[PDB]
C-alpha cells in the first residue's frame, strides 16, 4: 500500500512558487550529496530558506557565520537517497508520500532532521500498521 | 590601432579579465602572441571540474614546478597516485584545499607532508580513511601552518590532534565539526602550545566546558564556533568572552543551556564583540534587551529558533542598539509578521530576517527574471 | 596647491596637486623633487604622453577625486557609467589611455580600461576579434588544431 | 634606441642625484624617461641592472678610503652623515628606476631582486668588514660616557642604530643585534660591576640602590632615546642581574640591619629594587619574620615579669608590634603575599609560646 501526508499553513503562495523554482534550478545556495551504504552520491540542490523553515537542523547547519560563496555543498550520510529526496519535497510542498515498508526510514530522516509534522504522521502510521 | 604594442603585463591583466572558458577557446586561438600570453599560470584551481582529470594531474604535474595553492575541490575521478606525484613535483606548495574526496586515504596527505614542508593553508573535505599517523605525519613536517581545516572527519582520534598542536606554532585557524573521538585534551593541547589561534571551532565535537575554558590562553581569539557542543555551562563562556577581549564572533547554535544572563555578561564584557549567534539557545527577550542596553559593538545577532522571542524584545533591540545591522529572527512563531513589517519600514540599515522576509527577498531576486 | 605639468608635444596643463597626487609616480616625482621650496613653480613634463591624452587623464582623475582605495578581489562588470561615457573613444585613444594609465600609475583608470577591452573580447570567436584588432592569423591548421586539442576540457 | 648616447646621460644623472645639487623637475623626468625608454622595445633591463649595481658597488667601494682608520669620533660623524645622504639618494634613485622595479624584476622566481634592498645589500659592502667593529667601537666609546659625557652625539649613535636596523637582513632585526646589541650589552655589563663594585666598596650600600635604581632609570631613557626599542628587555635583564643581585648577600645584610633600625624608605625602596630580581625575596620573607618575631618576644619579655597580671598590657603589646609591622608590610612591601604570610607567621609564633604562659 502507499502513505500519504498533506500539511497546510500561511506558506501556501511560497511554498509553490520555490517548488517551481527548485524545478528550474534557477536559484540555488545549497547540494546535499547523500550516500547509504552503497548509494551514488545522489546530488540535490535546494535552497537555504525552505530547508530552514522546515528542520531546525538545517537551520543549525546553515548558520556557520559566512556564505560569502553562495554555493554550499553540504554531504549527508546515514538517510537513503530516496528518503532525502521525500523530505525535501515535503518541505518545499507540504505533502509527502511513502510505500508502506519505507514508512520508518522516512520517520527515521524525520526524526534525525527534527520535523515534527510527519514525525507524528510516520508515527500513527507505524501504529496502524498492527 | 594595434593591441600587440601593449606591454605584455597589460595583456596579462586585460585576459585575467577574462573568463577561463573565453580565454581557453577564444583567446589562446587568435595569435600566437595571445597563446603564449594566456599559456602562463601559480594558483590553479580544478573545483569539481566534472571529475575529468586523473592522469592530465600527473601531466600538469610534470609540466611546471610553480605552484603555491591546489584546489583539489570534490575530484571524484584521480586517486592517490596523482596527488602523490603532484606533492612529489611541487615542494613550494602553501595552500592545499580538497574538499568531499571520500576516495583519498592518509597516504596522499602523507606524501604531501613529506614533499611540501611550506604549507600554510590545509583544507581538507570528508575525505574518509583519514588515519592519525598520516596526520602526525602533517603535524611533524608541516610546521609552517597557519590554517587546518578537518570537517566531518570521523575517522580522526585525539592523538593526531595532540600532535598537531605540539607542532605549528603558527596555526592561526583551526575548524573541526562533527569530529567524535576528539574532546577536552585535543583543544587543551592546542590553547597552550598555539598561542597565534585567532580562528577555532569544534562544533558537534565531543568537548565539554573543560576544554573550552583552556581557550581563556587565547587572547589573540578572534571567532569562536562552539555549535551544538556537550554541555556548556554559562560561566565557561562568561570567562571565556571576559579573557578573550579580541573574540569578534561567538558561535553558541544548539546550545539549550545558554541562558539570558550569561547573554548580558557576554554584552556587557565584550567590547569587541562583533557576531553573536544564539540559535536554538533556551532564551527570551531580556537577552536581547541586554544586547542592546549594554553592548555598543554588536552587529549581527541570531536568535533564530528560539521559542519565547516575541516583539517587544525584537523593538527594544532594534530601538536601543546603535550597531545593530542584522537581527536573526529565524523561525519565531511567537513574533508577529505585521510588526516585523512595520520594524523593516521605519528602521533603516537594518535587515530583520525571518521566513517571509527571507523568502521575499529571494522572490524578489527570482522575480527580477520573474515567471509563473 | 598647483603643479604645472608639460606634455611630449609641447603643451602646459595647470592641475591641483591632489588629482596629481591620484598618480603614483606623479606623486612619487614631486615628494622627491618638491619636498622643499619650489623653484618659481617649474614644469614637469611629460614626454610619454600627449596633449589630449593627458586632457583625458585630467578629466578623469577630477571626476574620480573622492573614491576611497580600499587590490586582489573577485572580477565583476561595475564600470561605473561615468567611467563607460567617458571611454565611447576609437581604439587608438583607448590603446593611449592604457598606455598613459600604466606609465602615470593610475591603478583605477588602468583597471576601468582593461576592463572595457576584455569586454570587447568577451563573447567573440577568434576570427571575430583578429577583425576587431587588426591581428593576422599566424596559426597553421596545424598549430590550431593542437591548441584546441589541448584545451578539450571547456 | 643606443646606450653610448643615452646611457652615459643616465649614470651622469644618477651621479648628480647622488650629491644634493637639487635638479629640476626636467632631470629627474629626464632619467625617468630613460629608464622607462630602455625597458620598452620582457627581458630588457638585466644590463641597465647590472649598470646600476656597478655604479653603486664603485661609488662605495670608492668612497670607503675615505672611510676606513677613522678616529672613533670622526668615524660615527662620516658614517651618519654618508648613510643619511646615500639613503636619501638610493630612495630618489629607486624613484627613478620604479618602473624597471616592477617589469624586469617581477620575473626573478636568484640574486638580482630590487634596486633600494639593492642599494642596501651593496650598502653591506662598506659596514660588514669595513666599518662595522670600528663604528660600533666608537659608539661603545661615546655610550661608554655614562659621567659627565656630551649631549648632543646622541644623533651619531641614533644614526649608526638606525643603519644597523634598516641593514637587518633583506637579502633572500639581525644585523642591529649581531654587530651592535652584543657588544654593547657586555660593555654595559662590565661598565656596570665595575661601577657597581667600587661604590659598594667606598659607599654605604644605602646610597648604592638609590645609584642603581638611578642608572637603571637611566639605561631605560638611554635606550629610548636613540636605541632601537628591542634593546630594552635584555638590558634591564642584566642591568638589573648586574645591580641588584650579584650583590643580594650584601642586601640582605643591609636588610637585616634596616630592620633592627626604622630607615623605612630604604627598605622600601630595597624590597624595589629585589623584586626585580627571581625568586630574591625569599631569604628576605624569612628574615623579616624572624626579626618581628624577636620584636613581639623582646616587647611582651620587656613588658611582662610580675606584669602578665595585665591583660590589657599584654594584648596591647602584641598588637602595637602587629600594628607596626603591618604598617611596615603595607608601605615598605608593597603588601606581598610574602611578607603578608611572613607577619603571620611571626605573629603566630609569639602570641602562644611566651613567658605569660611558660
Amino acid at each position: 500500500r502507499t502513505f500519504s501526508y498533506t500539511l497546510e499553513d500561511h506558506t501556501k503562495q511560497a511554498f509553490g512558487i520555490m517548488n517551481e523554482l527548485r524545478l528550474s534550478q534557477q536559484l540555488c545556495d545549497v547540494t546535499l550529496q547523500v550516500k547509504y551504504q552503497d548509494a551514488p552520491a545522489a546530488q540535490f540542490m535546494a535552497h537555504k530558506v525552505a530547508l530552514a523553515s522546515s528542520s531546525p537542523v538545517f537551520k543549525a547547519m546553515f548558520t556557520n557565520g559566512l556564505r560569502e560563496q553562495g554555493m554550499e555543498v553540504v554531504s549527508i550520510e546515514g538517510i537513503h537517497p530516496k528518503v532525502m529526496e521525500r523530505l525535501i519535497e515535503f518541505a518545499y510542498t507540504a505533502s509527502i508520500s511513502m510505500g508502506e515498508k519505507c514508512v520508518l526510514h522516512v520517520m527515521n530522516g524525520a526524526v534525525m532532521y527534527q520535523i515534527d509534522s510527519v514525525v507524528r504522521a510516520c508515527s500513527d502510521f507505524l501504529v496502524q500498521q498492527l | 590601432p594595434d593591441i600587440n604594442q601593449l606591454p605584455p603585463s597589460i595583456l596579462l591583466k586585460i585576459f585575467s579579465n577574462l573568463s577561463l572558458d573565453e580565454r581557453c577557446l577564444s583567446a589562446s586561438l587568435v595569435c600566437k602572441y595571445w597563446r603564449d600570453l594566456c599559456l602562463d599560470f601559480k594558483q590553479l584551481d580544478l573545483s569539481s571540474r566534472q571529475q575529468v582529470t586523473d592522469e592530465l594531474l600527473e601531466k600538469i604535474a610534470s609540466r611546471s614546478q610553480n605552484i603555491i595553492e591546489i584546489n583539489i575541490s570534490d575530484c571524484r575521478s584521480m586517486s592517490d597516485n596523482g596527488v602523490c606525484v603532484l606533492a612529489f613535483k611541487c615542494p613550494g606548495l602553501l595552500r592545499y584545499t580538497a574538499y568531499r574526496c571520500k576516495q583519498l586515504s592518509d597516504t596522499s596527505i602523507i606524501a604531501v607532508a613529506s614533499h611540501c614542508p611550506l604549507l600554510q593553508k590545509v583544507h581538507v573535505g570528508n575525505q574518509d580513511k583519514l588515519t592519525d599517523e598520516g596526520l602526525k605525519q602533517l603535524g611533524s613536517k608541516c610546521r609552517e601552518l597557519k590554517d587546518i581545516h578537518f570537517g566531518q572527519c570521523y575517522k580522526i582520534s585525539d592523538e593526531g590532534m595532540i600532535v598537531i598542536a605540539k607542532g605549528c606554532l603558527k596555526l592561526q585557524r583551526i575548524y573541526m565539526q562533527e569530529n567524535k573521538l576528539v574532546t577536552d585534551q585535543s583543544v587543551k593541547a592546542f590553547a597552550e602550545h598555539c598561542p597565534e589561534l585567532q580562528y577555532v571551532g569544534f562544533m558537534g565535537c565531543s568537548v565539554t566546558s573543560k576544554g573550552v575554558i583552556h581557550l581563556t590562553k587565547l587572547r589573540n581569539l578572534s571567532s569562536l564556533d562552539l555549535r551544538h557542543i556537550t554541555e556548556l555551562d554559562n560561566e565557561t563562556v562568561m570567562e571565556i568572552v571576559k579573557r578573550c577581549k579580541n573574540l569578534s564572533s561567538l558561535n553558541l547554535c544548539l546550545n539549550w543551556i545558554i541562558n539570558d544572563r550569561c547573554v548580558e555578561v557576554i554584552a556587557k564584557e565584550g567590547q569587541n564583540l562583533k557576531e553573536l549567534y544564539l540559535v536554538s539557545c533556551k532564551i527570551t527577550d531580556y537577552a536581547l534587551i541586554a544586547i542592546g542596553r549594554y553592548s555598543m559593538t554588536i552587529e549581527t545577532v541570531d536568535v533564530g529558533w528560539c521559542k519565547e522571542i516575541t516583539d517587544q524584545g525584537a523593538t527594544l533591540i532594534a530601538q536601543s542598539s546603535k550597531s545593530l545591522r542584522y537581527l536573526g529572527l529565524m523561525r519565531c512563531d511567537k513574533v508577529n509578521e505585521v510588526t516585523v513589517e512595520q520594524l523593516v519600514q521605519q528602521y533603516p540599515h537594518i535587515t530583520f530576517s525571518t521566513v517571509l522576509q527571507d523568502c521575499k527577498r529571494t522572490l524578489e531576486r527570482a522575480y527580477q527574471m520573474g515567471w509563473t | 596647491p598647483s603643479i604645472k605639468l608639460q606634455s611630449s608635444d609641447g603643451e602646459i596643463f595647470e592641475v591641483d596637486v591632489e588629482i596629481a597626487k591620484q598618480s603614483v609616480t606623479i606623486k612619487t616625482m614631486l615628494e622627491d623633487l618638491g619636498m622643499d621650496d619650489e623653484g618659481d613653480d617649474d614644469p614637469v613634463p611629460l614626454p610619454n604622453v600627449n596633449a589630449a591624452i593627458l586632457k583625458k587623464v585630467i578629466q578623469w582623475c577630477t571626476h574620480h577625486k573622492d573614491d576611497p582605495p580600499p587590490n586582489k578581489e573577485k572580477r565583476t562588470d561595475d564600470i561605473p557609467v561615468w567611467d563607460q561615457e567617458f571611454l565611447k573613444v576609437d581604439q587608438g585613444t583607448l590603446f593611449e589611455l592604457i598606455l598613459a594609465a600604466n606609465y602615470l600609475d593610475i591603478k583605477g583608470l588602468l583597471d576601468v580600461t582593461c576592463k572595457t577591452v576584455a569586454n570587447m573580447i568577451k563573447g567573440k570567436t577568434p576570427e571575430e576579434i583578429r577583425k576587431t584588432f587588426n591581428i593576422k592569423n599566424d596559426f597553421t591548421e596545424e598549430e590550431e588544431a593542437q591548441v584546441r586539442k589541448e584545451n578539450q576540457w571547456c | 634606441i643606443g646606450l653610448d648616447q643615452i646611457w652615459d646621460d643616465l649614470r651622469a644623472g644618477i651621479q648628480q642625484v647622488y650629491t644634493r645639487q637639487s635638479m629640476a623637475k626636467s632631470r629627474y623626468m629626464e632619467l625617468y624617461t630613460h629608464v622607462y625608454n630602455y625597458c620598452t622595445s620582457q627581458f630588457v633591463g638585466l644590463e641597465l641592472y647590472k649598470r646600476l649595481k656597478e655604479f653603486l658597488k664603485n661609488y662605495l667601494t670608492n668612497l670607503l678610503k675615505d672611510g676606513e682608520d677613522l678616529m672613533d669620533e670622526s668615524v660615527l660623524k662620516f658614517y651618519t652623515q654618508q648613510w643619511e645622504d646615500y639613503r636619501f639618494s638610493s630612495k630618489v634613485l629607486n624613484g627613478i628606476c620604479a618602473y624597471l622595479n616592477r617589469h624586469w624584476v617581477r620575473r626573478e622566481c636568484k640574486g638580482i631582486y630590487e634596486i633600494y634592498s639593492l642599494a642596501l645589500v651593496t650598502w653591506r659592502d662598506c659596514l660588514f668588514r669595513p666599518l662595522n667593529k670600528q663604528v660600533t667601537n666608537a659608539v661603545l666609546k661615546l655610550i661608554e660616557k655614562e659621567r659627565n659625557g656630551e649631549t648632543i652625539n646622541t644623533r651619531l649613535i641614533s644614526g649608526v642604530v638606525q643603519s644597523y636596523v634598516e641593514l637587518g637582513l633583506n637579502e633572500d632585526l639581525t644585523v642591529y643585534k649581531e654587530s651592535f646589541e652584543s657588544q654593547f650589552l657586555a660593555d654595559t655589563e662590565r661598565f656596570y660591576t665595575r661601577e657597581s663594585t667600587e661604590f659598594l666598596q667606598q659607599n654605604p650600600v644605602t646610597e648604592y640602590m638609590k645609584k642603581a635604581e638611578a642608572r637603571l632609570l637611566e639605561e631605560q631613557r638611554r635606550v629610548q632615546v636613540y636605541l632601537h626599542e628591542s634593546t630594552q628587555d635584555e638590558l634591564a635583564r642584566k642591568c638589573e642581574q648586574v645591580l641588584i643581585e650579584k650583590h643580594l648577600e650584601i642586601f640582605h645584610t643591609e636588610f637585616q640591619n634596616l630592620l633592627d633600625a626604622d630607615k623605612n624608605e630604604d627598605l622600601g625602596r630595597m624590597y624595589n629594587l629585589v623584586s626585580r630580581i627571581q625568586d630574591g625575596l625569599g631569604e628576605l620573607k624569612k628574615l623579616l619574620e624572624t626579626h618581628i618575631h624577636n620584636q613581639g618576644l623582646a616587647a611582651i619579655e620587656k613588658c611582662g615579669e610580675a606584669a602578665l597580671n595585665d591583660p590589657k598590657m599584654y594584648v596591647q603589646t602584641v598588637l602595637d608590634v602587629h600594628k607596626k609591622y603591618n604598617a611596615l608590610v603595607m608601605s615598605a612591601f608593597n603588601n606581598d603575599a610574602g611578607f603578608v604570610a611572613a607577619l603571620d607567621k611571626a605573629c603566630g609564633r609569639f602570641i602562644n609560646n611566651n613567658a605569660v604562659t611558660k
